[PDB]
């Protein structure tokens, strides 16, 4: 009630800094293709040719990226692809965000800033997704009371948990307010303990 | 009992028992623990969320720990094989060796340690060195 | 995993007017990009009936058809088989009449339409949904009528009926009367010539094992396939119906019960599995013709080390089993005769030398290769077993393994656990490569041309290596001359082999390319290189060198006896060399490539 | 915020009750009050009715707008309009939850009023869930909530603009 | 790559959402700063040394290395820094002292810390207003009446009465007193409110 963790940047220009979320997001690999020799460190994957595929965490190919790709060049996974867009498309309802994840719209807006063609057609999936996803949220949230909710949650993302988890602390606090209950003051952080 | 259909498994287990007095003893005591005659309703709910959220591997260490126990199994049983060859007997395989690499997997899977060590593999083979030696005085 | 495409996302890359007057503005698709006036002039240049439409583009172009579409499936697929004969007279009227009606399948993504057999609930009724699963039944093909032509001999004219039962996207029960005296003066007679018949099956789809919730007999659903999608589909499989739902009343003797019968109209088959290779790129070919140019010294060895990367050893047993991927030429004289062409190996060795991995292996590289076992397999259930009908009660020839298994490969493990009875029953279909059958009502002969690759453990449960290898083997002197390669592998006991083994094994337990030689096999098997004198003259000396006793050596046994049956495994296994090459005639090289083969085969040594 | 603090702050309405105890003037913080005359009627704020209730020194009196006829009128004006009505306080839960638990007695056909009270809340909030629907449906920017009171507002609130926030974020990620 | 020993750190803070305060990891951030040297050192080297022989195309192989401890920098001040957080909440929940079960899990610099901290709101709090200010600690809830009803749940030695009257309380036994007292006691697990 009062640990106020810091929240996630990971939608907006730039992830936070101290934000646990967006650290555990960029950890996620991608693939690269090199456009120059590494010398001194081909131990990983000595030198490594120019050309080649790599997986490199998302973080790391932050800094080693430039307009001019002079370093190394960046192409999306597939479920950013042109594949998967018209899945998406279909019917949102049924995809498994948590498989293919479990970071969909935190790591779909930081593959914005390796200035890719499509980038006009992957703000468009996603912004089309989450509009699809949500009276689905907003309807299996308010009105699941007292039920085994690890089913109506096993298929949503990071993004998505945040919001199922705020409908239900909203209401189990109006029905517990309406029976008389939110009126015994009791033990806030220590039941957490026992 | 084939030494095929028996070799199908990994490890056996024969009884056995003495009759000394203290023995004897042992087996007084033993008579009453039926004479009279941790809890399961949690340890499968403990089980069920332990099978699926551990990923364990081996180690770099693991690997020739087992390379160089496994090796030392297999270059005596030619010299045991070559002269006595008494139409039965068990040696050491492959399929074995993957076996003994599923049970480090599964005891250091009790502890979520998703990486495992030298902490189980000397033990396990020590109880592969009893089951594999049981076996091989029943098949002679 | 959650099929929610026909086509796999992951890869790709490697009133009633407005709706047919909607479908029409849809299928003009000139103006964008052109990609369905690029298809039905396609069809038309085959003869087809219907074409295959996506419903991702119907989204793109129009939401609200989309889904009125995937809702309302019939009044919306008897509109849009209108307009689509309408656009097919807009091109060709004189074709646009050689069909009697048009059809229009469906393929795409629909989004919660993906069910499957146990899921397809009653909330699904009239509409288009894609189950998917297995095929255990299908039904005898029969015609069905959709109008007739008659005539009367008096009057010389001509009446037509049409006809329409409850399986049709209209449902009207039409009665079968077929029309003898329309008016009580003159007389009729049918024109089966003139009138019109269409085919009819009807499958049955079940639920995937490894989908069930295992508790119970997994569900199952009833299929209509119908003009020609009919034989689509065969008892095995695994298909991915697209078809509307529906439900067919009945009422026997004025009197209903409510219950109904649900069954799925299907208007699109595709099976899931990619059961085969023709697809290459120039790009590919290209490396092709440079890899078989490069050397031809080293392609063969070069081939052969890159087989099972997974296994340590064994090159020789390796070497073979190449020979074998490939095959040698089936040659049939002018008069009839026939000799055959293919390699039959067997691996004889004690526990654990990876005898069943290379069976393992030889079973997903090889196209058209079936596993079998030395007890779960009898004499008769291995070629051809004689039964009957349920419908009908008269018997029937069901094939066996080894003649499903024809241009392929047969996998038989733990060849030696199996009777002295059973074997019998193969040396008809191991050499002459044809089954015959002379049971009580039941006269056939089946083409069974295969290969067998068989794996069985020796005698005494261990090789001893001072008996003989004669005494090892329990197989006769008969059955050991049909496999022409017998290889045995020992125990490797040398400390050396063991070391790298476990280096192998552990690495893997702690996570020539591999999907080339596909490629490159499935090109190099049609070549059919041609015998020169140069080489024959070669072999067939090392044959009269090998049948003769003497110039083999002392202290050394024979593993199997040297006929003129070997003599023609030395030509294949040349010939079947020269194909790796892509050389076309073999040569010196070849028949000498395939002579150390034979003589570390064939005689073992004794030790005391 | 939360229920108990909206509850906090409809404590301040005024009612009306009947006192059996002499007390003269008292000059709180916030106003006057008084004074108490056994068996006269006199206005205070909820949160004192309440509490002098339970130590049984009152009698309550139902609010005029409390009455079941007018609330009959109401229930169907509410089903007819296809907007948010205006309703008789803003705080019209809480007081007839309040009152209705506390003196049930002193308000003749309280299980009425209550079921009819239940009835307006059961469509005010149905028309929320499609007033915050067709907002995201076609992504506006604006949206005018016409007699919402605060409790309604709060019952939902703390989700929906946390999920328009997320929306603003994935609209806007484009332009530099 | 890199960094799969700070992404052990983090791994387990975010396995304990609650805000529960976990044992000290004075292991793996040694672990952390060791590799932080070393990679340190071992790329100003041929930082160097590309002054001195001219081997510009190892400019790459400084930025795989420049950035990569940024990363272990990164890793390494919010684990320190989210178990700040953790801590203050052990300030407006339990109170101005803890029980040892707790400052048994804090390195021994944190409690510094916390020592300043409580410190610095104990001094803000009193210059609120002109008599030692306004315990802002209390009154987590809206007041609902002027007394309440307690029942002891522990013991505990002399609970106080401003007047002097001091109250003993055994296990079982209750009270009827003004919950301007009792909210200290309740909010950490000693007493209850029953009469709700």
């Amino acid at each position: 009630e009062a640990y106020f963790r810091v929240e996630s940047g990971a939608l907006g220009p730039e992830e936070n800094f101290l934000s646990l979320d967006d650290i555990l997001m960029s950890h996620e690999k991608l693939p690269v293709r090199t456009e120059t020799a590494m010398p001194r460190l081909g131990a990983f994957f000595n030198a490594v040719p120019q050309g080649s595929k790599l997986e490199l965490p998302l973080w790391l190919a932050k800094g080693l990226f430039d307009n001019k790709r002079r370093i190394l060049s960046v192409e999306l996974p597939k479920i950013y692809q042109e594949g998967w867009r018209t899945v998406f498309s279909a019917d949102p309802n049924v995809v498994d965000l948590h498989k293919m994840g479990p970071h969909f719209y935190g790591f779909g807006s930081q593959l914005l800033h390796f200035d890719s063609p499509e980038n006009a057609d992957i703000s468009q999936s996603l912004l089309q997704t989450f509009i699809g996803r949500f009276r689905r949220i907003m309807d299996s949230s308010q009105n699941a009371y007292n039920e085994d909710t690890s089913a109506l949650v096993a298929r949503l993302d990071e993004m998505e948990r945040g919001l199922f988890q705020t409908g239900q602390k909203g209401l189990n606090d109006f029905q517990c307010w309406e029976k008389g209950q939110a009126s015994q003051i009791t033990a806030s952080n220590l039941v957490q303990n026992y | 009992f084939m030494p095929t259909i028996l070799s199908r498994f990994d490890m056996i287990f024969i009884v056995k028992d003495e009759h000394n007095e203290e023995r004897d003893v042992m087996l007084a005591k033993h008579v009453i623990t039926l004479h009279v005659s941790i809890d399961l309703a949690k340890l499968k709910k403990f089980i069920a969320y332990c099978r699926v959220k551990c990923g364990p591997r081996l180690s770099a260490e693991a690997a020739e720990k087992l390379k160089n126990r496994y090796i030392i199994m297999r270059s005596g049983a030619r010299q045991h094989e070559r002269d006595s060859d008494r139409r039965s007997s068990i040696p050491i395989t492959v399929r074995q060796l993957e076996a003994i690499v599923r049970i480090a997997e599964a005891l250091s899977k009790m502890k979520l340690q998703p990486f495992a060590t030298e902490a189980d593999v000397e033990e396990a083979l020590r109880l592969f060195q009893v089951s594999t030696l049981d076996a091989a005085l029943s098949g002679t | 995993m959650l099929p929610r495409s026909p086509p796999l996302p992951r890869g790709n890359l490697w009133e009633l007017r407005e709706a047919q007057r909607d479908y029409l503005d849809f299928l003009d698709d000139e103006e964008d990009q052109g990609i369905y006036q690029s298809k039905v002039r396609e069809l038309i240049s085959d003869n087809q009936y219907r074409l295959i439409v996506n419903v991702n583009d119907l989204r793109r172009k129009n939401e609200k058809r989309a889904n009125r579409l995937l809702n309302n499936a019939f009044e919306e697929l008897v509109a849009f088989q209108r307009a689509l004969k309408d656009f097919v007279a807009s091109i060709d009227a004189t074709y646009a009449k050689q069909y009697e009606e048009f059809y229009v399948g469906l393929e795409g993504s629909f989004g919660s339409k993906h069910v499957s057999p146990r899921t397809l609930t009653s909330c699904f009724l009239s509409c288009v949904v894609c189950v998917e699963g297995i095929v255990t039944k299908c039904s005898l093909v029969r015609p069905k009528v959709v109008r007739s032509v008659h005539y009367c001999p008096a009057t010389k004219k001509t009446i037509e009926r049409r006809y329409s039962d409850l399986t049709t996207l209209v449902a009207f029960p039409s009665s079968s009367v077929y029309p003898t005296k329309d008016e009580e003066n003159n007389p009729l007679e049918t024109e089966y010539g003139l009138s019109v018949y269409k085919d009819h099956q009807t499958i049955t789809i079940q639920e995937m094992p490894e989908k069930a919730p295992a508790g119970q007999l997994p569900r199952s659903v009833d299929v209509i396939l119908d003009d020609d999608l009919v034989d689509k589909a065969k008892p095995g499989d695994r298909v991915q119906v697209v078809g509307t739902y529906r439900c067919l009343p009945g009422k026997k003797g004025g009197y209903t019960s409510g219950t109904f019968r649900t069954v799925l109209i299907a208007c699109n088959v595709k099976q899931m599995s990619k059961d085969a290779q023709p697809s290459f790129s120039a790009e590919d070919i290209a490396k092709i013709k440079k890899f078989s140019k490069t050397r031809s010294k080293d392609i063969f060895d070069q081939l052969a080390k890159s087989l099972a990367p997974s296994i340590h050893g064994h090159d020789y047993v390796k070497k073979a089993i190449l020979c074998l991927l490939l095959g040698g030429v089936e040659r049939d004289l002018e008069n009839g005769s026939h000799i055959r062409g293919d390699i039959n190996i067997l691996l004889i060795g004690d526990p654990s030398v990876a005898k069943s991995q290379l069976l393992r292996y030889v079973l997903c590289t090889a196209p058209r290769a079936i596993p079998t076992t030395g007890r779960g397999s009898s004499g008769v259930g291995l070629t051809a077993a004689v039964t009957t009908d349920q419908e009908t009660g008269e018997r029937r020839l069901e094939a066996g393994a080894m003649v499903l298994a024809d241009r392929g490969v047969v996998c038989i493990d733990e060849f030696d656990k199996m009777s002295d009875m059973d074997r019998t029953a193969i040396h008809e279909v191991m050499e002459q490569g044809r089954v015959t059958i002379a049971k009580a009502g039941i006269h056939a002969r089946l083409n069974a041309r295969c290969s067998v690759l068989a794996a069985a453990n020796p005698v005494y449960g261990r090789y001893d290596q001072y008996k003989t290898p004669m005494e090892n083997i329990g197989l006769q002197d008969s059955l050991l001359s049909r496999f022409d390669l017998l290889f045995i592998m020992l125990d490797q006991m040398d400390p050396e082999q063991d070391r790298e083994i476990s280096d192998h094994v552990l690495r893997m337990h702690r996570y020539v390319s591999a999907a080339f030689m596909k490629k490159y096999i499935h090109v190099a098997k049609i070549i059919k290189p041609v015998l020169t004198q140069e080489s024959a003259t070669y072999i067939a000396e090392e044959y009269s060198r090998l049948r003769s006793q003497d110039s083999m050596s002392s202290d050394t046994a024979r593993t199997s006896p040297v006929t003129a049956r070997t003599l023609e495994t030395l030509i294949r296994l040349a010939t079947a060399h020269a194909k790796a090459r892509m050389s076309k005639t073999v040569d010196l090289q070849d028949a000498e490539e395939a002579v150390e083969l034979v003589q570390y085969a064939y005689f073992k040594k004794v030790l005391e | 915020m939360d229920a108990a603090e909206v509850e906090f702050l409809a404590e301040k309405e005024l009612v009306t009750i009947i006192p059996n105890f002499s007390l003269d003037k008292i000059y709180l913080i916030g106003g006057d009050l008084g004074p108490f005359n056994p068996g006269l009627p006199v206005e205070v704020p909820l949160w004192l009715a309440i509490n002098l209730k339970q130590r049984q020194k009152c009698r309550l009196l139902p609010p005029e707008w409390m009455d079941v006829e007018k609330l009959e009128k109401m229930r169907d004006h509410e089903r007819k309009e296809e907007t948010f009505t205006p309703m008789p306080s803003p705080y019209y839960m809480e007081l007839t939850k309040l009152l209705l638990n506390h003196a049930s007695d002193n308000i003749p056909k309280a299980d009425e009023i209550r079921t009819l009270v239940k009835d307006m809340w059961d469509t005010r909030i149905a028309k929320l869930r499609v007033s915050a629907d067709s907002f995201v449906r076609q992504q506006e920017a604006h949206a005018k909530l016409d007699n919402l009171t605060l409790m309604e507002i709060n019952t939902s609130g703390t989700f929906l603009t946390q999920a328009l926030n997320h929306m603003y974020k994935l609209r806007t990620n484009l332009q530099p | 790559m890199f960094c799969e020993k700070a992404m052990e750190l983090i791994r387990e803070l975010h396995r304990a959402p609650e805000g529960q305060l976990p044992a000290f990891n004075e292991d793996g951030l040694r672990q952390v700063l060791e590799e932080m040297k070393a990679l340190y050192e071992q790329n100003q080297s041929d930082v160097n040394e590309a002054k001195s022989g001219g081997r510009s195309d190892l400019i790459p192989t400084i930025k795989f290395r420049h950035c990569s401890l940024l990363r272990n920098r990164r890793c390494t001040v919010a684990y320190l820094y989210d178990r700040l957080l953790r801590i203050r909440a052990l300030r407006w929940e339990y109170g101005s002292v803890l029980p040892n079960a707790l400052r048994f899990h804090m390195a021994a610099e944190e409690m510094e810390w916390f020592n300043n901290y409580k410190r610095s709101l104990a001094t803000y709090m009193r210059s609120l207003g002109g008599d030692e200010g306004l315990d802002i600690t209390q009154d987590m809830k809206p007041p609902k009446s002027l007394y309440i009803e307690v029942r002891c749940l522990k013991d505990y030695g002399e609970f106080e009465v401003d007047d002097g009257t001091s109250v003993l309380l055994k296990k079982n036994s209750q009270h009827f007193l003004p919950r301007w007292k009792c909210e200290q006691l309740i909010r950490q697990g000693v007493l209850e409110h029953i009469l709700s």
